[PDB]
């Protein structure tokens, strides 16, 4: 599972 | 195999995840990408969201607009 995780508060 | 290539780092707040039978995305809570390693096969049809929780169903945000939104180069492997 290639991913990542939003730079958005 | 699963084990699909390149990565990013850390965990941080809320994030997203790739299904490894085929390539769709799903927002999710950062204690989900804590569980969730290189090796674990998240997909479709385990996804907490029964409105999204198939290889045919939609998405929160379109690949081409989820990867601007982190600012990075994302779904130009086409697989
Ligand atoms: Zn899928």
């Amino acid at each position: 599972a290639r991913t990542k995780q939003t730079a958005r508060y | 195999g699963s084990r699909r290539a390149s990565v990013g780092s850390e965990f941080t707040e809320s994030a997203w995840v790739r299904c490894d039978d085929c390539f769709k995305w799903r927002r999710i809570p950062a204690s989900v990408v804590g569980s969730i390693d290189e090796s674990s096969r998240w997909i479709c049809m385990n996804n907490s969201d029964k409105r999204f929780a198939d290889c045919s169903k939609s998405q929160e945000m379109s690949n081409e607009e989820i990867n601007e939104e982190l600012g990075i180069g994302q779904d130009e492997a086409d697989a």
